[PDB]
Formats: C-alpha cells, structure tokens, sequence
DNA sequence: GGCCGCCACTGGCCACTGGAGAATCCCGGTGCCGAGGCCGCTCAATTGGTCGTAGACAGCTCTAGCACCGCTTAAACGCACGTACGCGCTGTCCCCCGCGTTTTAACCGCCAAGGGGATTACTCCCTAGTCTCCAGGCACGTGTCACATATATACATCCTGTGCATGTAAGTGCATG
DNA sequence: CATGCACTTACATGCACAGGATGTATATATGTGACACGTGCCTGGAGACTAGGGAGTAATCCCCTTGGCGGTTAAAACGCGGGGGACAGCGCGTACGTGCGTTTAAGCGGTGCTAGAGCTGTCTACGACCAATTGAGCGGCCTCGGCACCGGGATTCTCCAGTGGCCAGTGGCGGCC
C-alpha cells in the first residue's frame, strides 16, 4: 500500500547517463544524493500543482494534460503531449 | 474638468489603519501597492480563465479562484487565504 | 418602496470592494459568466495579502523608528520573508534597494 | 594483457553517444514508483495515465540535463573538470530557485 | 650545447641573494634573461633543482619540492 | 439561391483554417469582438512559422538521410536557429535529445 | 464511434507537402507541431487581448496582431511574418 | 539633437556604485565596457518593446505604462508606476 | 604620514552605504540622453515622460544589480574577489541571455 | 706532484612513432507496424441579412515636455604610489571512472478484473442583464507635523607605532689541546 | 700559547596592545511639503426581477487503469585499481584601491513654446447574431514500405610498446701552479 524508499530508484548509473547527456566529463561522489534532492524538489513542485489540477478536474486519475498545464505554469512547457 | 481615475487608496489606507492605527504611509509606496494588488489580480484572473477553459466551464466560481490560490500562492498563505475566504463566502452565504 | 443600500463587501463583512472587483473581472474577459462567490473570495484573498504585507511593513518601519511606510520598508519586508520572496522573486520595486548583505569571504580576516 | 582505456575516454564516448541518443535514461517503473510515492504525500490512492508518467520523465530528464550543462559551465568557470554539489547550488541560485 | 642547467641554476640563484630564497618564477625569468628554452625544459629545471636540493648544496626555504623559495646552503 | 460556399483560407491562399481559428478566438475569450482580417493575419503568421520550422526539419532529416521527420530532427532544427531558440528557449521537445556540444576544455589535447 | 476531437493534421500535412513533397512525418512529431501551433496561438491571443485592453479596444483587429508578432518574434522572423500576413490580408481584402 | 556615444555617459564610477550596491568588492578594468554593452542590449530590447507599444498606441511620446508593460513582458515586473 | 586606508575598507564602507541607501547610482541627464539616443534609432522624434525615463532607470539598476550578485556568486565560487567580464558572461548565459 | 677544468664516455629520460585491438561507421536484408491514403459521416464554416455599436477622425484644449540659460558645486577624471590578488607552478594525496563479475529486478508480455472517465439526459440555480436610485470614492482644497537637513558631540574602528614573547648569532672566558 | 666550545649576551622577528583619527552614529534645532483629512459629486454599484442556460446530478460502460505471474537479461551494484584532478602552498607582478587635485558637467530655478495627450461629438464600417447547408475535415480501416533490428566488413581511434634523440652523470686526462 504505502511506499517508503523509491528516491533511491534513481540510481547512480542513471545519473551518470544524464550527466554524460549533460556533457559532464567527471562526476563527484557527493553529486548523486544532492541531485536526488533537487529532483525530488522539482517533482514535488510540479506534482502538487498536478494534484491541484486533477482534483479541480474532480478526477482521481492523473492525466498528462494536467501535467502539461503544471509544467507550462512553471515556465517549463513541454512539446509532445499537448492534447 | 478631469476624468476620474481608479485607485486602491481608500481600501489600502483603511486596512493599514486596521492593522496598524499608528502607522502612516508614503504615496509612492502606495503606488507600489497599487501595482502589486493589480498584478496579483490579473495573475489570479488569468489562472481562473485558463482553468475555466480546461474544464470547459464558462463560469468561474470560488472553486476556481481557490484552485488558483493553491497554484500561485505557495504554502501557508494559500491555506490561510482559503480559510479566510471560506469564512467570507460563508458570511456572504448567510447574507 | 425600496430596500436601503447595503454593500456586498459588508455582506461579506470585508473592506475590499466586491462590486469593483466583480466589474473588473466581468470586463477583464476571463469567463462569460462568473460565480457569485468568486469575486468575494478574490477580494478577501487580496485584502488578506495586503493586510499581512502591511503588518510586515509596519514592523520594518517600527524597527527603523519611522512612522510611515517607505518603499525601502517594503523591500526589506518582502526580501526578508522566504515565502514572499518566492512569491516575488521576479518582481522589482522602484527605489527599493536590496537587502544589506555581504559575503563572509568579503569580510576581512 | 586485458585492455583498459585511459580515464575519461569512455566518458567522452558516453557523452557523444547519449548526446546522439534521444531515449529516456531513467528506469521507467522505478520512476513510476517514486512518482506515486510523491503523489500519495499529496493525495493517496490516485491513478495515473502512463502518458503522464512519461511526460514527467521527459520533463525531469530535461531539467536535470540543463542543470548539468549549467553545472559544467560553473565547474569549467572555476577552472575544474569535476562537478561538485556546490556547483549545483550555485546554478540553482543563479536560476532563482 | 654548453654546460648543463645545474650551473645555470647556480648563477640564477646567486645573481640576487635576497633575504628570501628565489622563486621558481624568478629563476625562470633569470634563465629567460640569460637565455634558455625554459618552455621546453620545465621538467629539466624541476629535476635539476631537486637534484641540487638532494646534494644539500641548496636548501629550500618555504615551499616544498619545486614550489616556493630556494636559497643557498651555509657554505 | 446560395452561392458556392468558398473557403477563406483559399481566399487568402492559405492552408490553416480561417474559420476554426476565428471560432477559437471567439470562444477563447480574448475580446467579445474580433476584426475579420485578424484571424487571417494570424493564420498567415502561423503558416509562415510552420513553413520555416518544417523546412528546417526536412533539411535536418535529409542531412540524416531520413525520409520521415523525427522529433530528434525537430530538436536539432529548433536549437540550431538563433532566433527560433530565442523564441523557444524555455520549451522542451519530448524525445528531442540534446545538441551535440562538448566544451573545448573537455576535449583532450 | 465517439465525439470529434480537433486536430491540425491535414493543414500541417499540406504545408509539409508545400515545403517538402518528398518526405514523411511521424505522428508523435505531429503531436509536437500541434503543441507548437497551439502554444504560439495562445501566446499571440494573450498579447492581443492585453494590447486591446491597453487601448481599451472592444474589438481585436489585425493591427495589434501585427504589433504582437513584432513584439514576440525576434527580428527577421517577425519582419517576414509581417510580410506574409500583409500579403494574405491584402489577398483576402481582394476576396 | 543627434547623440553619438552616450553609452559612455554611464561613467565608470557609476558602474562602481552599482557594483557596490551589489556588494562587489573588486572590479576589473575590463568590466565597464562589457557591462556597457550588456546594459545596451538590455535597454535596446526593452525600448524596442516600449516603442512598439508606443506606435501601436498612435502616440509620439513614450509613457511609463508602455514601459511597465514592456518589463512585465520580459518577466522583470517593476512596481510603483501606475501599473 | 597622512591617513590612508588599506584596500577594501572604503569598499566595505561604501557597500554598507549603498546597500543602506536607495538613491539612484546613475547621473540622470546622461541616462536620459542615452535613452533618447537609443530610441531615436528605432523611431524618430520620440518624446519621453520623465517618469518613464525613471522607470527605465530602476529597471536598469535592478537588472544590473542582480547581474552583479550573480557575478559575485560566480567569483566567490571561483575563489576570487576580483570580478572579470567572463563571470558576467557566465551569469548571462546560465540565465539564458 | 697534485688538483682542477675541460673533453669525452655513458646511462637515463623524453618525445616520436607504428601497430594492434577495440569501438564505431557503414553496407545489405528483411519482417513489421505506423503512415498515409481511402472512405463514410457530421457539424460547423459558409452565406446572407440585420442591427447595433466601436472606433476613427474633427476639433479643441491645456499641459507636460522640450529647450535655453545661468550659476554652482560634486563628482569624474586623472595621476601616483602602493598592496593584495589572480594566477601560474608544482607537490601531493585521494577520488572516481574503467572494467570485470554477481545479482536482481525491470521489462516484456500476457491475462483478469474492475473503476471511474466520459458520455447522455434531465431539471434547476444562478446570473447576466435592465432599470432605478443613491451613497462612496475620488477630485479638490488645505493644514500641519514627520521628517529632511544642519550641526555638535560621542564612540567605533581601523591603522599604526611600539612594547613584549621568541629565535638567532656572535663574543669571549675558560678549559684544555 | 692557542683554540674551540659553550655560555652568555646583544641583535632581530613576530605577535599583541595602546592610541589617534576619522568615519559613523546620535542628539538637538528648524522648516516644509506631503500626507492626511474635510467636501462636492456623480457614477458605479446595489435592489428587484427574469430567462434561460450553463451547470449539478443520475446512469452506464467500457476502456483504461490496476493488479498479478513467469523469463530474461540488461542493469545496477560491488570491488580493484590506478591514473587524473582537486587543491594547498608559495610567490610575483601587476592592476585596482586609495588618496589628492581639477574640470566639468550634472543639477537646480526660472522662461517660454508648443506638440501632443487626451476629451468629446458623429457616424459609419464592421462585426456579432441567426438560419441552412454542405463539404471539409475527422473517425475508422488497410496496405506497405520505410525503417528498426540483425548481421557482416572497413574504418578510425586510441593506447601502448619499440625506437632514436637529448641531456646530465661520470670518468679520465693534460696543464698549470
């Protein structure tokens, strides 16, 4: 029912892959947990708004269109999911 | 002969005397407050407009405004505004 | 013959103008109809925000022993509150200045 | 003798590869797990469109990657090639976060 | 050809006789003024100065290894 | 006695729907009245913009010898134009990837 | 069957064949172009509404559409958009 | 009438004043001209916007309302000028 | 000997003064001259509200001052106390200017 | 005869290079599933008329900006001398990616189930709109005290001379070679 | 007698403290205009009443979402190691900081003008509203060929071993003192 630790599901090699996409040549060992915290902050910031949209839509199922609304609210508009 | 111009002067000055009866104000600070209250008015109004579009509603209700407050205003100001606005809506409902 | 005039702001028990905000929302073109409680709720929210920021400006003015609110007082009140700073991170204020703030490495020794 | 590349060469080839690639680098279902875990902290027992999860994955990876280019700029700006969490804090403070 | 860089380093340190020992930068500028391809032979300068240190003919004042100041022994 | 129902996009020689965009403006609540040439002008502007971005996308797909345009090609086109990237810096394409970019200090000797 | 859902597939396909008869299109890229055109459309609609409000204009006309596209679009994109729109406005003016 | 290099009308000590208000301790000599170019880019953008407002307004004179509209177009909202 | 402060002391005092002060750090008349100079290039015979020029002012020091705290953060990141124009360039590019 | 300077012998160190190995790019081939084209439907763009009004212009007004001028210091510039700071170099130590191995859970993929998204209908609560009437907030005028400014002390603090804690080196008396 | 050593003693260096000087605070005196407060008004907002229509609600169903079960391997994780990088130390030269003298030009008061913002009447172009209608565009189907995956060869990149040049360590000899 409940979930306790899935932030560690964003594993270190995945962060390494993202950093190589980011052009980072060398990654410190202290990076990964801080990036987990930063990712947690960004995800909660968007998904609180998403929950707000979905509840205001009187739905209990989260739709991607609300995710688009939340992302374009925070100046992070995404192309490829509108409609 | 001059055309009348709108301001928030009386309301901000009276709520200032409510919160601090002994405190004055400078006029350009009132201009800043005019810009602030206007700016938040179009922020909430535009959020309410697009939220009315997203649920295809042509009528913006207090639910939309409250949702917009939860969106733009973060944390404690949102829930305090919800409580006071709910009180105001309840009093208007009794009115 | 007719009921006496009684304001809707008083009907909410509020100071912010219900009729003015209602007219501005109607002519501001946000929806072709508007719920009755929506502008009352809006005016209540703006009155609450104005009251709290006026409290903070009053504390700032009292700390600098000045009776009247100054845009410097507004700048100090907004920038020293992390909630209001995150509300207004992209807002600039005329003649506001900044927080008195130095880096520790800029200090001697 | 078993070959061993000199350090960073494989890292640069990784950079070229994943700049060439377009796919998501995050494991999909652990991301779904974490998204639902954060979701129940706001409202429990909700349902998700998988499209919403994929959109969150795309936006999250994009924000992270752009943060890492900013971090790389800060690190080389500090005349270093190894990124640090202080670089990330600097980048977030510049971005206004 | 000429003599190896050790003797040139000895005149480089003996040219000044400051209270503080000569820096790596100052001896590089001294070899540049006297004439040497210092851009090609930084490692040669480092090994020469370290070898002269190991004989005890030179004593390093404040730095360690090839950094810092370098001054002559008691005699 | 009606004439043949001709289309306003053809009247302006355009591809984008004049009537649909005019309907969107009438129901998107931006003003209660809309000048007749305004959706025509808007549709022309949109057609121009789509023409350039699609042309750059087809050029990029041809550069990658690909006969069917790709979101990767969309990213490569939209990021390699200065004015388009300045128009759309904060906007992300799903599955777009990133520009091939390595700093010179990252490159070996 | 179900209710009709609006899309821009046919127009973008026509424009694609205008610029490239030879090449194809992917449907996810089609969703990207729909997001793109809807985003630009709502942007221009927003500044049109704002500018009409600033001049207190009850009717939105082509001139402030021109103003808004000159405002948002950088440089030669804006000038050629003005040129194309002016050409189309003249042709529709001539019916 | 015709003005030629009023970009240098922003004096170097004024730039020092602006830096000290930003808490900058030590300023290179290379700074001032580069910052002049940067503020030039900033001013030309915002005045392009404000001008475009002004000829759309059918006015010959720039008003402060046009200025604040230009700033809020750039996400750089300024308070205290009748907005 | 005459009195002479060590370097940085006057800088600290004026930093405290100008952080405490709110008054304009630009001479007003050459600022107005530069505004008219730039604006004439885009449209001829442009006239200005003085209030419009003033709003253009506090916008100018607002953007510039924020750019200098960004630059100062870059410099203290770079272990320096003297700013260099590439720090400003870094701040602009990370902000996306 | 011995000792030192210079010339010659020799080994160690650094860069140059070729070649091997491995990752990658490039070349068909082929099955397969989105693309796109056809086809049937439907709803919304069109067409046409009307009515009412939105804004463009004529005209007029007064006002704010623009320029000029004339003093009048503030600061901008400029030079000069000095420190402290970027920064270049190097030593050193440790951190993190390359690589190989083990585990593991993610993912396909397959299937069950059911839940709520969505759609349709129905009826009604509200609210947009109209007319009437009236008081609220803003323009207008005024007055008056909070604050700006000036000036005189008073302390803070920062630099610097210098007074004490600590390293150093030399002189010389004394013991002894 | 002489000579080296050790002990004593003068010299020198760096850290700590008093003291001055100047900047900043801080206390008292003085005007003033800016904020605040009474006043006329009209205009925008409330009062009464209605139409109807967007919205709340009931029903359903099916499709999408959740839940679960097996295989498999890529994916993560773990360990070794060893190089590359961070970073501290140190110095150095320079380039701003600071300080003092000057010019000027920024700034303030006062004058004068008029473009130009802006208000008001007209009225006309234009667009919303409304009824019919259709055809264009959208939902669904179907085929295919472009392309993703697979498999094979060439290519390129890289890294490290072999090699020659370059330099310094070393030895030996002649010549002079």
């Amino acid at each position: 029912k409940v979930l306790r630790d899935n932030i560690q599901g964003i594993t270190k090699p995945a962060i390494r892959r993202l950093a190589r996409r980011g052009g980072v040549k060398r990654i410190s060992g202290l990076i990964y947990e801080e990036t987990r915290g930063v990712l947690k902050v960004f995800l909660e910031n968007v998904i609180r708004d998403a929950v707000t949209y979905t509840e205001h839509a009187k739905r209990k199922t989260v739709t991607a269109m609300d995710v688009v609304y939340a992302l374009k609210r925070q100046g992070r508009t995404l192309y490829g999911f509108g409609g | 002969k001059r055309s009348r111009k709108e301001s928030y002067s009386v309301y901000v000055y009276k709520v200032l005397k409510q919160v601090h009866p002994d405190t004055g104000i400078s006029s350009k600070a009132m201009g800043i407050m005019n810009s602030f209250v206007n700016d938040i008015f179009e922020r909430i109004a535009g959020e309410a407009s697009r939220l009315a579009h997203y649920n295809k509603r042509s009528t913006i209700t207090s639910r939309e405004i409250q949702t917009a407050v939860r969106l733009l205003l973060p944390g404690e100001l949102a829930k305090h505004a919800v409580s006071e606005g709910t009180k105001a809506v309840t009093k208007y409902t009794s009115a | 013959a007719r009921a006496k005039a009684k304001t809707r702001s008083s009907r909410a028990g509020l100071q912010f103008p219900v009729g003015r905000v209602h007219r501005l929302l109607r002519k501001g073109n946000y929806s072709e109809r508007v719920g009755a409680g929506a502008p009352v709720y809006l005016a209540a929210v703006l009155e609450y925000l104005t009251a709290e920021i006026l409290e903070l400006a009053g504390n700032a003015a009292r700390d600098n022993k000045k009776t009247r609110i100054i845009p410097r007082h507004l700048q100090l009140a907004i920038r020293n509150d992390e909630e209001l700073n995150k509300l207004l991170g992209r807002v600039t204020i005329a003649q506001g200045g900044v927080l008195p703030n130095i880096q520790a490495v800029l200090l001697p020794k | 003798k078993p070959h061993r590349y000199r350090p960073g060469t494989v890292a640069l080839r990784e950079i070229r590869r994943y700049q060439k690639s377009t796919e998501l680098l995050i494991r999909k279902l652990p991301f779904q797990r974490l998204v639902r875990e954060i979701a129940q902290d706001f409202k429990t027992d909700l349902r998700f469109q998988s499209s919403a999860v994929m959109a969150l994955q795309e936006a999250s990876e994009a924000y992270l990657v752009g943060l890492f280019e900013d971090t790389n700029l800060a690190a080389i700006h500090a005349k270093r090639v190894t990124i640090m969490p202080k670089d990330i804090q600097l980048a977030r403070r510049i971005r206004g976060e | 050809s000429g003599p190896p860089v050790s003797e040139l380093i000895t005149k480089a340190v003996a040219a000044s006789k400051e209270r503080s020992g000569v820096s790596l930068a100052a001896l590089k500028k001294a070899l540049a003024a006297a004439g040497y391809d210092v851009e090609k032979n930084n490692s040669r300068i480092k090994l020469g100065l370290k070898s002269l240190v190991s004989k005890g003919t030179l004593v390093q004042t404040k730095g360690t290894g090839a950094s810092g100041s370098f001054k002559l022994n008691k005699k």
